[PDB]
């Protein structure tokens, strides 16, 4: 179980988009196993950032960095200073292996796009810079923002994947826990600033608004709407429990920090511990609350099988009661 | 839908109504 | 309390060396306070780095505040003034207090000056390789005393750091003991120590002294323990299956597992006080250790300077582990 | 002096076959 990150030793733009579009074919190819999908996933991620780049070096968290790329490809071989000559056939022959659903044979919507000459350096951050945007978008929670990157310029049209391509990206990154432990630390330094927003990390810092405290919004709420009022109704008997709750919850989210933020795409067990239905009273106390005091409350769902009709009406009628 | 700042966490509200 | 990290709005080499010697006085000032020296610290370490620049973060409930943007010093030398702009935060009060600091430096320091060139600090800072030659020079003499004796005289004649720049005695001991009463000015010392050893800074001398320093710094502490694992266990010598080793040879595996386990504090577990550090430490496994330095005494020409006196050395499996390695 | 990483020095855990 090898994840093998492709490094390469020049900077010429013609090798980058060789490599990505080589690395882009084996995350989609029909006999890959995940292994090689991580691997060459993770090598695309790495190609506009200096410091992922400087986490697969034998970090982290096993990952060996195959890099060595001299290293042009012959055709879609490679040339290692590395490895053995059966590896070379082996992922070659996988680079021309997509599934038939990818019109024209090709993972692009235009099938003249990999014909590209690739010959300046704008060309290929453009093209990588839309095909990872592409790639962010899937990672976490797509309809409709897709259209809002492609008007904000931050997916050039031309670069579109199909749809099929976008989905066994999706599913990789889903199934890759090392792949999402190397986004974490994309997204912690996409905070933080880099470069007066350098395109890649203003975009990821974008991005990663979307991704941080997934799955909190119950968790939140009830903090904001139930326990930020601070009403007599608080001291019922039937919240006793589910407060001493959250308040461990409260020392959990403190005590992990920096990963408190990312427990959705971490894979954290400790995710789902602050899902609502573990304060299902206080929790529709909130909701109550939340209806009445903010306009942007309806139309929630409400639609979830642990809230309490009755208790929901407590809170509303706890906070319409500010005369 | 909320900042990346929690002075949310009012674990205040929540030892004063356990006495 | 609060730990300042001041801040530039400007590549000016000028300011960039004037914010250095500023903070460079107060580390060393009589009258500040431990938080005043952790902040001045690692402002002076923060400015040849990008990378620090952004671990230093107030979002996350900070005991950091980078004080925000610092626009000049007050221009008569002596006039150590802060000038913030809007949305600093930083009252009249607190400028005159820092510009106070600043000149409060101990009798032991001669011509009031952290340098033992009295000529430095009233140098015109107009070149960023003043700066920089500046900058390195001081920054590299911190970096030799957080370590755990004269490498000032290897570093002076081999890659540089100015003798112009040289910091007088009492200059350096202050700085010493600032970094080891600081938990988190070594914090950050690890992030520079972890980006010095991936190196997309091959060229970058400032990396390529720190990672040299890392060296020493990486992994102290823990020189008994590959020592073993070099010798005792790098080979299946036949006399492992002794029941004398059954012990310590399972507690080793703890050990490594424990060195995985950790992953990159693992580096830096003297540098941080970590208590897994004694851990590692030899008396824990004193017959292996004992097996691996006779074995290394007759394998290694290298191995003449370091047996000395172990109280624990147990000199008969000492001889066990010579004659092992004795012939192949 | 020191030890670089590459810490093949785990070529051990197999040198305990001895266990």
């Amino acid at each position: 179980p090898v994840i093998r990150v492709f490094i390469l030793t020049s900077n010429n733009p013609e090798l980058r988009s060789r490599l990505l579009l080589f690395c882009l074919r084996i995350v989609l190819s029909n006999g890959a196993r995940d292994s090689h999908r991580f691997g060459a996933l993770l090598t695309m991620f790495s190609l506009p950032s200096a410091t992922m780049l400087n986490h697969v070096k034998l970090a982290d968290q096993r990952v060996e960095i195959d890099g060595f790329e001299e290293g042009s490809f012959r055709l879609i071989p490679n040339a290692r200073s590395g490895m053995s000559r059966g590896e070379i056939n082996a992922y070659a022959a996988l680079a021309e292996d997509l599934p038939d659903t990818l019109n024209h044979a090709t993972p692009f919507v235009d099938s003249e796009v990999e014909g590209t000459a690739w010959d300046e350096i704008e060309t290929f951050l453009d093209m990588c810079y839309s095909v990872l945007m592409q790639a962010w978008i899937v990672t976490c929670k797509i309809e409709k923002r897709l259209q809002k990157y492609r008007q904000q310029g931050r997916i050039n049209p031309r670069y579109l994947l199909q749809p099929e391509a976008r989905r066994i990206i999706q599913n990789v990154i889903r199934k890759g826990m090392v792949v999402r432990h190397f986004l974490t630390f994309e997204l912690q330094l996409a905070r933080a600033q880099s470069l007066v927003s350098n395109r890649y990390y203003a975009m990821v810092g974008d991005v990663g608004k979307y991704i941080e405290n997934c799955g909190m919004g119950g968790f939140f709420l009830t903090l904001k709407y139930a326990l930020g009022t601070r009403w007599p109704t608080l001291a019922l008997a039937a919240f006793s429990g589910e407060l001493t709750k959250l308040k461990s919850l409260m020392a959990l989210y403190q005590t992990l920090g920096e990963q408190a933020r990312y427990l959705a795409l971490l894979e954290s067990p400790h995710l789902m511990d602050f899902a609502a239905a573990n304060y299902p009273l206080l929790y529709s106390y909130a909701m109550g609350i939340g209806y009445v005091l903010d306009v942007n409350m309806r139309n929630y769902a409400f639609s979830r099988s642990y809230m309490n009709k009755t208790y929901f009406q407590l809170g509303m009628e706890t906070a319409r009661k500010q005369m | 839908s909320f900042s990346p700042d929690e002075i949310n966490k009012l674990i205040e509200t929540g030892l004063n109504t356990v006495e």
